[PDB]
């Protein structure tokens, strides 16, 4: 099988360094050049240069000339990227390809390596707040009712969201966390009938990972 | 210099449907040109190259044409495996440049939203916060506008909104938004509105509470 | 027509050149194990399979892209390639401008000079006015690759390939240009990374040959031969004939006068596959038979021998007419 596996994801403050690894396996290492595209969260791919893995050399994007270097560990099958001085504008998905043109096929990038995201972020790290969304006293029960939890002012991510201790999966709605400053909020919505609240239980289960924390919170009337 | 221009951004499609989707540089390329598929939290992989020809392992509904400055990509009754994004890219000097891409969603009927509204929690009143809660769940088509109105004024700075992907399940879009107060400026007004208008109602659907009830 | 007067005394001895080089042929290269030749190679049929004429000016493309590596454009190396098949401006064949070389590239980078490349010198120019990028002027390695331009590496079949000219010197300054014209004047020096002369060049599995070449094999103890001629080399441009660092050998598939005769006049009716036109080539002291086949090459009967045969004794060439080549061709030093 032909596969190129890249290094895991890194997090990093404006300024530091990363170097990610892309190792190759399945061909020939240095008979294929590979190439390096990245792409920011939500947006499309930027291509940013290869590196020649028979003799080392690089070419760059005029863009990518300062502050990003490709090299190669050719006894390990191995292709590295190294970006110095991160900016904001650096947090992106890197990919690694290999480049074919000739014998009917190409020009292509064939083969990519699942991505190396690399998150950058001078937040310090910071338990998640969370707060229970009962309907307010005056609303009027129909026969669904929907509840909510509020996770707010988290780094890093991620945080995980069950209700009931993952009992209830249908009528679910986990939504993507987003910023507030630099921290993170996250929300949740579930939909139960009428009849099985306030009647039955119906707690928030929230665990984040990075500050050891599981809070439980349960959604009572008012 | 050559830059790639894609079209449309996004189009809801149904499985059984033809689908063009098209591709212009701002100068020729003479067929140097790949496509690529990407689906959600994946890495892309390759469609077509020089213009016309499908990669090994692509089903043959997948077509690609094109010459000097106009290419296009045509997938012919649009299996479910087919959704996702789609990019072309050159290989006519460098800068190798890929177009912005095209999201196919999926097609389905309309969906009513149905509107919670959720006012802060006494626990988090007594932390010096106030954070209103504002769900809309299962609607479709995905375009959405909410206002958050505050004693009947739009409130335009302090709202978060997370839109999910469209739903595995019944193609349908969900929206959160949380208008976040001080807690003194929360206890100083009473009506607090989620307003909402989409494609299924004409009025703006709405669901308000006053603090003094 | 009597292909005879193809092959007069002058053509190997002193003023016939060779059909890749274009070097006065002084020696007779047997090759063993067979080749294959298209460019600038004819047959018997007024045809080539190749994309060159018989003719060494300037080798001239149109629409390629140019780049240069690394985060510096000043002492760069400079990279130029295009798609085999695009050669549109040559009426022989679009794989490849007319007077490309037909050898596969030697890959390099940095420092590093490539070993046994075919180098021109040439440069950049702008494919809309026909102005040249001034500081692109080198002395460039040309040849068949794949992988271009990300990695290239070295082949020897031209259908889905990549021809690449790339500087082996420092350009005064590197230019990313798309739709970038190529100018080489087609005749070529050897790339050596030092004084030292190497083994003639190129070798047999260096040579690019197009789709329908036919091969030059054994026949008995009839070997196919190239041509030898000394060819300049970039790592001592002054050496010539018998030097200190050692004699470069170039080789080429026929003699070019040859080659002139064959793309002129139709030779079909002389001779059938299994005869060879034979020349009796008479020495100081000796002779030895030339045969040539309907392919167009030439032949020894030097069995496996690969010692190159020197003709600085060669007196005058008679023709001898069709032979079988059932035959040992005559060889008697």
């Amino acid at each position: 099988q032909i596969q190129l596996v890249q290094s895991g994801p890194e997090l990093k403050k404006p300024g530091e360094t990363v170097k990610i690894s892309c190792k190759a396996s399945g061909y020939t290492f240095t008979k294929y050049g590979l190439n390096w595209v990245r792409q920011a969260p939500g947006k499309g791919l930027k291509w940013m240069g290869w590196i020649d893995t028979y003799t080392g050399e690089p070419t760059y994007a005029d863009d990518f000339k300062g502050r990003f270097a490709f090299s190669l560990e050719t006894s390990a099958n191995t292709a590295y990227l190294q970006i110095n001085y991160l900016k904001d504008e650096d947090m992106a998905t890197y990919f690694c390809t290999r480049y074919d043109y000739g014998e009917g096929s190409g020009p292509q990038f064939t083969y990519w390596g699942q991505g190396t995201l690399v998150t950058v972020s001078a937040a310090k790290t910071t338990p998640p707040s969370v707060y229970p969304l009962a309907p307010g006293s005056a609303a009027q029960t129909n026969s669904m009712v929907t509840l909510g939890c509020l996770v707010k002012g988290y780094f890093p991510e991620p945080v995980t969201v069950t209700w009931n201790s993952g009992s209830l999966s249908s009528g679910v709605h986990t939504f993507p966390a987003v910023l507030q400053s630099d921290l993170y909020t996250l929300s949740s919505s579930v939909t139960v009938p009428s009849s099985t609240w306030p009647s039955e239980t119906v707690t928030c289960n929230v665990a984040h990972p990075a500050s050891s924390t599981k809070v439980d919170k349960k959604i009572v009337p008012r | 210099e050559l830059v790639m221009t894609q079209t449309p951004a996004s189009l809801s499609v149904s499985v059984g449907e033809t689908v063009t989707i098209t591709c212009r540089a701002s100068d020729n390329i003479y067929s140097n040109l790949a496509w690529y598929q990407q689906k959600q939290g994946k890495s892309p992989q390759l469609l077509v190259f020089a213009a016309t020809n499908l990669a090994d392992g692509v089903p043959s509904r997948f077509s690609g044409s094109g010459s000097g400055t106009q290419y296009s990509l045509k997938i012919n009754s649009l299996q479910s495996e087919d959704f996702g994004n789609y990019y072309c890219q050159h290989f006519w000097g460098i800068p190798w440049t890929f177009g912005g891409g095209t999201k196919l969603e999926l097609k389905r009927a309309d969906a009513a939203p149905t509107v919670s509204i959720f006012p802060p929690s006494s626990e988090q009143l007594t932390s010096g916060g106030a954070s209103v809660v504002c769900f809309l769940n299962n609607f479709y088509p995905k375009d959405i506008n909410v206002k958050w109105k505050i004693d009947g004024s739009e409130r335009q700075n302090g709202v978060l909104n997370s839109w999910t992907d469209q739903d595995s399940k019944d193609s349908t879009y969900s929206m959160s938004s949380t208008l976040t107060l001080t807690k003194d400026e929360y206890e100083r007004h009473n009506s607090y509105t989620c307003e909402a208008t989409h494609k299924t109602s004409t009025s703006p659907i709405v669901k308000s509470f006053n603090r003094n009830e | 027509i009597s292909p005879a007067d193809l092959l007069t005394t002058p053509v190997l001895t002193g003023v016939g050149t060779d059909n890749r080089w274009n070097g006065e042929i002084v020696g007779l290269q047997p090759v063993p194990g067979g080749f294959s030749t298209c460019n600038r190679h004819w047959n018997l049929n007024g045809s080539t399979f190749g994309w060159s004429s018989p003719r060494f000016a300037a080798i001239d493309h149109d629409r390629g892209n140019a780049s240069y590596p690394g985060s510096s454009s000043s002492n760069v190396l400079e990279l130029w390639y295009a798609s085999a098949g695009s050669a549109a401006d040559n009426p022989i064949s679009q794989i490849a401008p007319d007077g490309f070389p037909d050898m596969s590239f030697v890959p390099f980078s940095g420092t590093t000079v490539p070993t046994a490349g075919w180098v021109g010198f040439g440069g950049i120019w702008n494919s809309s006015n026909g102005a040249p990028f001034v500081t692109t002027v080198q002395a460039y390695e040309l040849g068949f690759a794949t992988g271009a331009p990300s990695n290239p590496q070295p082949t020897t079949t031209t259908s889905g390939a990549q021809i690449v000219a790339k500087s082996i010197y420092g350009v005064a300054t590197g230019i990313n240009q798309a739709t970038a014209g190529l100018f080489v004047m087609a005749s070529g020096v050897i790339s050596t990374p030092n004084s030292s002369a190497i083994t003639y060049t190129p070798q047999p599995n260096r040579i690019v040959n197009a789709p329908g070449t036919p091969a030059a094999a054994p026949i008995g103890k009839n070997t196919p031969i190239m041509f030898a001629s000394v060819v300049r080399r970039t790592g001592d441009i002054n050496a010539e004939a018998g030097s200190t660092n050692g004699t470069q050998y170039g080789a080429g598939s026929q003699p070019l006068p040859v080659t002139v005769g064959l793309s002129l006049n139709n030779y079909s009716s002389a001779l059938m596959p299994g005869q060879f036109f034979v020349w009796q080539l008479n020495f100081a002291s000796g002779f030895m038979e030339l045969g040539l086949s309907v392919d167009g090459y030439f032949y020894a009967g030097t069995g496996a021998s690969a010692t190159l045969i020197d003709l600085s004794e060669l007196v005058d060439i008679r023709p001898v007419g069709p032979r079988p080549s059932t035959s040992t061709l005559v060889y008697n030093l």
